[PDB]
């Protein structure tokens, strides 16, 4: 039941999203433009990423890879 | 050799977000034991308090609170 209503509310957000003027929707993006690392090819990886806070008192010493080193 | 050490080791951050923060600091959340040893070793304070804006608690808003003193952290 609390996933019905969960599905129900994700149609409820996408219509209402969908059936507004284009200068809403561009203004309401999901998450920030972040320069996340280097492509391959060397060059800025520019991509559209949303931010999550986690919080672990086990495994801290996972400290391999880590993007903007100042918090 | 510049006979400078005292002031770059006990040196800290000056924008208010990390205001505090002391190489001590981050030696201790590296988990870096060798490190501790060395900076207290060459006079680094082990009183100074990280009280910047990140080190407080505030609702929503990242940070870790920790009680601002390096034997705290």
């Amino acid at each position: 039941s609390k996933n019905i209503w969960k599905l129900q509310r994700a149609i409820t957000i996408l219509d209402t999203e969908k059936s507004f003027l284009k200068c809403m929707r561009k203004a309401f993006r999901s998450g920030k433009l972040l320069q996340v690392g280097y492509t391959p090819d060397g060059k800025d990886d520019y991509r559209w990423c949303f931010r999550v806070d986690e919080v672990n008192w086990t495994t801290w010493n996972t400290n391999v890879g880590i993007i903007n080193e100042d918090p | 050799q510049t006979d400078s050490l005292k002031e770059l080791v006990n040196a800290s951050y000056t924008d208010s977000y990390y205001k505090g923060q002391t190489a001590l600091h981050i030696a201790i959340e590296r988990r870096n034991m060798a490190l501790v040893t060395l900076l207290v070793e060459n006079g680094a304070d082990v009183q100074a308090a990280a009280h910047g804006d990140f080190f407080k608690k505030t609702k929503g808003r990242p940070g870790f609170y920790f009680g601002e003193l390096p034997l705290s952290l």
